[PDB]
C-alpha cells in the first residue's frame, strides 16, 4: 500500500505541476504570442 | 428539475396502493394529510416538486389520479387522512360502483369508457407537473379494474405519453392460492399482457408473497389487502426516499429503469424488502453490514415477489438494485458489493449486463427510519418467469375450462372468444420465456 | 458548487444549462446559462447552499481533457506536439471548455491563489461533465418507449439500442455509485476533519492540499495514457447511443 | 531497489517540472509587472 500511495501522490503532484506548467505556457502563448 | 409521476390507481388493490403511496410520500416529504406542509418539513430536503405536484394551496400533492369502477376504494381513499394532500381534481370516481367484476376484459372496457375522465386526469396531472416523467399504475393483476383497467390505463398513458415511462405496481395473483375469481386467471394474464405491452415496466406484487413475507419475516399473521397496500406504501417511500432527498446516483425513474432493465421489453420486476422483519423486530445492536443487508435481501424470506420456486426456471437476477434508506457507509457499500460477489449472495442472469451498483443516498428527513439500514430490492429475476408461468397456466386453465367464462366473454374484449385472455397468456408466456432466457446465456 | 450535495441543483444543472454546451467556443450565449443557474438556484429548496454566487462560470482554453492530456500527457511527446493546442479554432464545444473558478479576498481567505482556483475549476468542470453525461445517459435509456407497445424482436435498430443500453446504463449506474461512494462520501468528511485539525496557516494549507491533491490522484486522471484511454472509452458509448437514437428517429419523423 | 527507482524518478520529474513552472512563473510575473 505504501508504494501505491507513493505512486498516487507522485501522480497527483505531477498533475498539479503539469497543470501549473500548462497554465503558465497557455498564458505565455496568449499574452506574449 | 422536478420529475412528477402520475400515480394512476385502478381497482381496489390499485387504489389502496396509490393511497398508501401518497400517504407515505406525504410523510417522507413532511407534508401533512391536509397537504399543508408539516412544520418540520419547511426546510426539508425532500424534492417536493420532484415527487409531489404543488397545488394552488401549495399542498404537497402527488400527481395521483385514482380511477376505479368500484366506489369502495375511491371512498376509502377520499376518507384517508391525506385527502387534502393530493389534488381533488385528479381523482375521478365512477358513479357506477360496479367495478369490472374481476374480469380483465371488463376492466379494459371500464378504463376505455372512463378514458375521457381518466385520460383527462392524466393530462391534467401532466400539465400540472413541471416535468412529469411518466405514469405509475398501481392496480391488481387479478382484479378486473386492476388487471383490465390497469391495462387500459397503461395503454392510455403510453399513448398520451409514449416518451414517458409507464411503471406498473401490478398486484400479481396468488398462483399457489386458489383465486376466488375463476376468471381471475384470465384477469391476471391480461394484467401481465398490459405490463408487457402497454406498460414499460411491471413490478409484480404477488399477494400470496405479501402474506407469506409478512407472516414469516415480518411476523404479520394473514397480511390483509390493507397490509399489502401498506407494505407497498413503505416500499414506495423507500424507493422515493432518494426522489425526495436528492442523491448522487439513480436520480430519476428512467435511470432506475435503465439500471434494472437490460431488456426494454423484459422490465417485469420482482420485489423484495430487507431487512424483512416487523418494526417490533429491533435488530439488537446489530450493525447491519452492507454485505449482511445484501444477504438478507437475497434471502427468499425477504423477497416480496411470489415467484414460483420453479426448479425448471433458473432464477437469476438480470439486474440487481439495492435501495438503502438510512445511514449507509459508501465504503461499506463497496465492501458489500465485493462480499456479495464473492459469496454469491445474489444470483445474476447469464444473459444480461452485470449491474451491481452501490450508491449512498439519503432518506426523506420527514420519514423516520427505525433501522439504521433499510433495504428495498428491485431485482429482475427469472423466478419472475416462474411466477409468470404460474399466472399463464392459471389463465390457460380458466380459458380452456371456461372458468368464469361467462364473465370473461361478457365483455367486448372477449366477446367473440377469450381472445383477450389468450393473447394475455401468450404475452405472459413470451415474457416468461424471455426472462428464463435472460437467466440463460442464450437470451441475447 | 463543484462539490455536490446540491442534489436538486444538480438535477436542474444538466437538464437545462447544457443547451449550447455543444455550440462553438463563443456560439453559446452565457446569458441563458446565467439565467438557468439563477432559476435552479432559487426555484427550489437549494437555498441552503450559501456560496452559489461563488460558483462562477468558467471556460478552460482547452477541453477538460484537452488541456489535461496537453500537460499531464506531456513531457514525453506532447509537451511540444499538442501541449499548447488552442481549442478555439478546432472542434472545442462549450461543454468541453466550460468550468467554474473561485477567488477569495485578501483580508480574509487570501489563500485562493490563481493556481488553486484553476485546479478547482478543472475539478468542477470534470465533475459537472460527468453529472451531465450521467443525466444524458439516463435520458437516452428511455428511448425504447415510443415503440414500447411494439414487439422488440422486429426492432433491429431499437432492439440493438436497448441491448447495448443494458450494459451502458450499468456502466453509468455502477460508476456513479462507486465514485460517489469512494470519493465524495470519504472526501467530504476527510476535508472536514483536516480543516478541524488545522490550526496555523501551514496546517490549513496542508488540509487543503490533501483535499485537493489526494482527490487529484483518486480519479486516476494524472497519467499520460490513461486519460486518452478514458476518452476513447467515453466517446464510444455516447457515440453508440447517438447512432442508435438517430436510427430510431425514423419512428419520430420518418414514420 | 524498485522503490528507490520510483522515488528517484518521482523526485527528478517533480524537480524538473517545478523548474519549468519556475521559469514560466518568473517570466510571467515580470510581464504582469
Amino acid at each position: 500500500k505504501d508504494f501505491e500511495n507513493q505512486i498516487t501522490e507522485l501522480k497527483k503532484e505531477n498533475f498539479n505541476l503539469k497543470l501549473r506548467i500548462y497554465f503558465l505556457e497557455e498564458r505565455m502563448q496568449q499574452e506574449f504570442h | 428539475m422536478p420529475r412528477e409521476i402520475i400515480t394512476l390507481q385502478l381497482g381496489q388493490c390499485g387504489n389502496q396502493i396509490g393511497f398508501e403511496f401518497w400517504k407515505q410520500l406525504c410523510a417522507e416529504h413532511g407534508i401533512s394529510p391536509e397537504g399543508i406542509v408539516e412544520e418540520f418539513a419547511t426546510e426539508g430536503t425532500d424534492r417536493k416538486d420532484v415527487f409531489f405536484y404543488q397545488a394552488d394551496d401549495e399542498h404537497y400533492i402527488p400527481r395521483a389520479v385514482l380511477l376505479d369502477l368500484e366506489p369502495r376504494v375511491i371512498h376509502s381513499i377520499l376518507n384517508s387522512p391525506y385527502a387534502k394532500l393530493y389534488n381533488p381534481e385528479n381523482i375521478y370516481l365512477s358513479e357506477h360502483g360496479g367495478g369490472a367484476g374481476n374480469n380483465w376484459a371488463s376492466g379494459f372496457s371500464q378504463g376505455e369508457k372512463i378514458h375521457e375522465d381518466i385520460f383527462d386526469i392524466i393530462d391534467r396531472e401532466a400539465d400540472g407537473s413541471d416535468s412529469l416523467e411518466g405514469f405509475v399504475l398501481c392496480h391488481s393483476i387479478a382484479g378486473g379494474t386492476g388487471s383490465g383497467l390497469g391495462s387500459y390505463l397503461l395503454e392510455r398513458l403510453n399513448d398520451r405519453y409514449p416518451k414517458k415511462l409507464v411503471q406498473t405496481y401490478s398486484v400479481f395473483p396468488n398462483q399457489d392460492e386458489m383465486s376466488d375469481v375463476v376468471v381471475q386467471p384470465y384477469n391476471s394474464l391480461l394484467t401481465l399482457k398490459r405490463l408487457t405491452q402497454n406498460a414499460d415496466c411491471v413490478v409484480v406484487l404477488d399477494n400470496t408473497a405479501l402474506n407469506r413475507i409478512a407472516t414469516d419475516r415480518l411476523h404479520i399473521q394473514n397480511p390483509s389487502f390493507s397490509q399489502i397496500n401498506q407494505l407497498v406504501s413503505t416500499i414506495m417511500s423507500a424507493s422515493t426516499t432518494t426522489l425526495r432527498y436528492p442523491g448522487y446516483m439513480n436520480n430519476d425513474l428512467i435511470g432506475l429503469i435503465a439500471s434494472l432493465i437490460p431488456t426494454p421489453r423484459l422490465h417485469f420486476l420482482m420485489t423484495g424488502y430487507t431487512p424483512l422483519t416487523t418494526d417490533q423486530s429491533v435488530a439488537s445492536v446489530r450493525k447491519t453490514t452492507v454485505l449482511d443487508v445484501m444477504r438478507r435481501l437475497l434471502q427468499p424470506k425477504n423477497v416480496m415477489v411470489s415467484t414460483g420456486r420453479d426448479r425448471q426456471t433458473n432464477h437469476c437476477y438480470i439486474a440487481i438494485l439495492n435501495i438503502i434508506q438510512g445511514e449507509v457507509d459508501p465504503t461499506q457499500v463497496h465492501k458489500s458489493l465485493q462480499r456479495i460477489r464473492e459469496r454469491k449472495l445474489a444470483n445474476f442472469i447469464p444473459w444480461g449486463p452485470a449491474s451491481i451498483q452501490v450508491a449512498l443516498s439519503r432518506k426523506s428527513p420527514y420519514l423516520p427510519s427505525a433501522h439504521r439500514v433499510s433495504g428495498l430490492m428491485m431485482a429482475n429475476h427469472t423466478s419472475i418467469s416462474s411466477l409468470f408461468e404460474s399466472s399463464c397456466q392459471q389463465y390457460d386453465k380458466l380459458r380452456k375450462r371456461e372458468a368464469f367464462l361467462e364473465q370473461f366473454r361478457k365483455e367486448d374484449i372477449f366477446k367473440e372468444n377469450f381472445d383477450e385472455l389468450d393473447r394475455s397468456r401468450e404475452v405472459v408466456q413470451e415474457l416468461i420465456d424471455e426472462y428464463h432466457a435472460a437467466t440463460r446465456p442464450d437470451y441475447i | 458548487y463543484f462539490l455536490m450535495d446540491q442534489g436538486d441543483f444538480f438535477v436542474h444543472f444538466m437538464d437545462l444549462t447544457e443547451e449550447e454546451l455543444k455550440k462553438p467556443v463563443d456560439d453559446i450565449t452565457p446569458t441563458r446559462l446565467e439565467a438557468l443557474l439563477e432559476l435552479a438556484l432559487r426555484m427550489s429548496t437549494a437555498n441552503t447552499d450559501p456560496f452559489k454566487d461563488d460558483l462562477k462560470i468558467d471556460l478552460m482554453p482547452h477541453d477538460l481533457i484537452t488541456q489535461l492530456l496537453r500537460v499531464l500527457a506531456i513531457e514525453t511527446q506532447q509537451e511540444k506536439a499538442m501541449v499548447h493546442a488552442d481549442p478555439t479554432e478546432l472542434t472545442l464545444s462549450g461543454l468541453e471548455a466550460f468550468s467554474f473558478d473561485y477567488v477569495v479576498t485578501w483580508p480574509l481567505s487570501l489563500i485562493i491563489n490563481r493556481k488553486a482556483l484553476t485546479r478547482y475549476q478543472m475539478l468542477f468542470r470534470h465533475m459537472f461533465y460527468c453529472k451531465h453525461v450521467e443525466r444524458q445517459l439516463c435520458s437516452v435509456w428511455i428511448s425504447n418507449k415510443a415503440a414500447k407497445r411494439f414487439s422488440l424482436h422486429s426492432a433491429k435498430w431499437f432492439a440493438g439500442a436497448f441491448t447495448l443500453r443494458q450494459r451502458m446504463l450499468n456502466f453509468v449506474q455502477n460508476i456513479q455509485s462507486y465514485m460517489m461512494f469512494e470519493v465524495m462520501e470519504p472526501t467530504w468528511h476527510v476535508l472536514e476533519q483536516n480543516l478541524r485539525s488545522a490550526s496555523n496557516i501551514d496546517d490549513v494549507l496542508g488540509h487543503h492540499a490533501s483535499f485537493l491533491d489526494n482527490c487529484l490522484k483518486d480519479c486516476m486522471l494524472t497519467n499520460p495514457e490513461l486519460l486518452r484511454v478514458f476518452s476513447k472509452l467515453m466517446s464510444v458509448c455516447v457515440m453508440f447511443t447517438n447512432c442508435l437514437q438517430r436510427f430510431t428517429q425514423s419512428m419520430k419523423l420518418d414514420s
